[PDB]
């Protein structure tokens, strides 16, 4: 299962 | 920066003339990911060739498997043509049955 | 033995050829099981191993929207990082991301990872403690501060020690019959004269899984580390792998060379002599 919403660089 | 592909051309199983097999071209160690990989039979591009999904290694360089089902014969020569930004002309690697 | 689950994301801008391309793949050990390709027709995360298909439609719904969310974020990051580095829009650039978790032979959490590259070079990576970051250059430090401010590491650590190991264990169980197999290498030797005084011996390892393997040549029991041509381990196309090691020897002296093959599917390592 993939990870959830990352932040943004 | 950019990294030139390593190219391996081989059959899934040890070649026997007249026995169905798979012809593989494995390209790896390259960057960027934009690349064309074609399989040739007696110099002509094979029409239906599939490839794996783009993945990459620990050093971030890409690798792909291109493959097609085939039946080797004594006279047919196979090669892999790799087109990449690091190659000022496409590299053509001939299939060797013991490599 | 030990086990790993890993996801690999690639986002490539192509100015003058459309919107950025996004490709995601997921592995358990050396077995791919999902794929998302932004250029493909389904616009869905797709199965790539038979055992993942026993997940219900809510799995594919949830996986598809999370992957899509990451590509979306990548598009933003392609624009942002271009700013950090003052790069023009005419250029192609690439963001890569790899993350996952390892479990031991008993399914227990061992390690978590998350690392990001830009244009093929380390950009930012999560430290082993899963609470601090390591910025590769000046631009990545801007990201480091953004990610300290948002407690990204704690989101990431919760995933790595939580869902990641949980579903890794789950997949290991549902695909037990292929993922916990070992296919030992099928080995043989080839031999070709090169001149009137030299010959190649090539040592072959075929049909093996997992990919990890060691082939070593010895002469009279001494590793020939420097004189052996060794190819990268390569996929056969059917889930197994291939590898060979070759050595040029004096014609007539073949019996002094031994090829040693170590693989976890081999009860004891193999020795081959021409």
């Amino acid at each position: 299962v993939v990870g959830a919403g990352g932040v943004g660089k | 920066i950019q990294r030139t592909p390593k190219i391996q051309v081989y059959s899934r199983h040890p070649a026997e003339n007249g026995k169905s097999n798979f012809l593989n071209c494995y390209v790896s160690g390259f960057h960027p990911s934009d690349i064309e990989v074609d399989l040739l039979k007696n110099g002509e591009r094979i029409e239906k060739v599939e490839h794996s999904d783009l993945s990459f290694s620990k050093d971030w360089s890409f690798y792909l498997l291109y493959y097609t089902e085939f039946t080797p014969t004594e006279k047919d020569e196979y090669a892999c043509r790799v087109n990449h930004v690091t190659l000022s002309q496409p590299k053509i690697v001939k299939w060797d049955r013991d490599m | 033995g030990s086990h790993s689950m890993r996801y690999f994301y690639t986002s490539v801008s192509r100015p003058g050829r459309g919107e950025p391309r996004f490709i995601a793949v997921g592995y358990v050990d050396d077995t791919q099981f999902v794929r998302f390709d932004s250029d493909a027709a389904s616009q869905r995360m797709e199965p790539r191993a038979p055992w993942i298909e026993q997940e219900g439609p809510e799995y594919w719904d949830q996986e598809t929207r999370n992957v899509k969310a990451q590509s979306q974020t990548d598009r933003v990051d392609l624009g942002t990082l271009r700013g950090y580095y003052n790069q023009s829009e005419d250029g192609s650039h690439t963001i890569q991301i790899m993350y996952g978790c390892d479990v031991g032979p008993d399914g227990r959490f061992l390690r978590g990872y998350r690392q990001d590259a830009y244009d093929g070079k380390d950009y930012i990576a999560l430290n082993e403690d899963l609470r601090s970051w390591t910025a590769a250059d000046m631009a990545a430090q801007i990201t480091k501060r953004k990610w300290e401010a948002a407690h990204a590491a704690e989101q990431q650590r919760a995933y790595l020690e939580g869902r990641c190991v949980e579903w890794l264990r789950r997949y290991l169980e549902n695909g037990k019959e292929t993922l916990q197999r070992t296919d030992p290498p099928k080995t043989h030797m080839t031999h070709h004269p090169i001149s009137d005084h030299e010959a190649t011996l090539r040592c072959w390892a075929l049909g093996f899984y997992p990919a990890e393997i060691t082939l070593t040549w010895q002469r009279d029991g001494e590793d020939q580390t420097q004189d052996t041509e060794l190819v990268e381990t390569r996929p056969a196309g059917d889930g197994t792998f291939q590898k060979w090691v070759a050595v040029v020897v004096p014609s007539g002296q073949e019996q002094r060379y031994t090829c040693h093959v170590q693989h976890e599917g081999l009860p004891k390592p193999l020795t081959l002599r021409w």
